[PDB]
């Protein structure tokens, strides 16, 4: 009976913000959400209170915006929508530059943030 | 020309933040 | 491409009414 | 042993009943955000530490215009960005006539923050 209410997270909210217990037993696990503008990282979601009464958990939810990736010399970097998770953007090279590299990039889950499938190929020769 | 990936990465850090920022003070 | 105005434009309303609610709790000091 | 508070560039003491003209170590002032600005932060006061001087963080930050749209065979340039004091560029393509405006600023309206001039037009 260790662990104290579990602290506000920047990425997800309880489930349940009823129960009022404020203390919780070793082993307890509180499943959460992600709060708006965040999305589902890990598929495990939730707190759990361990042996010396803190709350245990990974990142589970993280910011969905991808950054523009930046210009692309001697082409082109399109969006197609927007930068968010699961958007693509396209990559072409202008006059008769050959493209090495991939052509397209989505923005996905990538370790503690979210990140570019692939990065922008070049435009030489 | 870059200046709008610039501004575009200034306002999505800044959103990001924003946000953050929010829920510190739910948490107060 | 009228694409990277939108999302600028996207981007600063959302973070003004982000801003605005910030606002709700500054004013209480 | 401060002297009077300052108007900031980004704020200015609320209470107007002027310059008492000297403050003790320790004593705040609440300031309010000046047009074209916005609170930033919880905290919106000076303090006269040891030395004398006021002493504060910065508490409101530039109010954001919007992109004001394309240009028509012409285009719009990003100098800086679309914040409160900014300014923006327009040319043409080509050889194409501009009418209208060739700059525009982001500038204090009302009660909120907006584009001295529109978009200009490319023609003929």
């Amino acid at each position: 009976s260790n662990c104290g209410p579990p602290p506000t997270l920047s990425f997800a909210a309880p489930m349940d913000i009823t129960l009022t217990e404020t203390r919780f037993k070793t082993g307890t696990t509180l499943k959460y959400t992600c709060l708006p503008g965040y999305v589902r990282s890990h598929s495990t979601q939730t707190l759990t209170c361990n042996s010396d009464g803190e709350w245990v958990y990974n990142t589970f939810c993280i910011y969905k915006r991808c950054r523009h990736p930046g210009e692309l010399r001697n082409g082109q970097v399109e969006i197609k929508t927007d930068l968010s998770f699961g958007s693509q953007i396209e990559f072409s090279c202008s006059e008769g530059f050959f493209l090495i590299g991939s052509t397209t990039s989505r923005c996905e889950v990538q370790d503690r943030g979210v990140g570019w499938s692939h990065p922008l190929p070049q435009c030489e020769i | 020309i870059s200046q709008e990936s610039k501004l575009i990465n200034t306002l999505t850090d800044e959103n990001e933040k924003l946000r953050e920022e929010l829920q510190q003070y739910y948490a107060l």
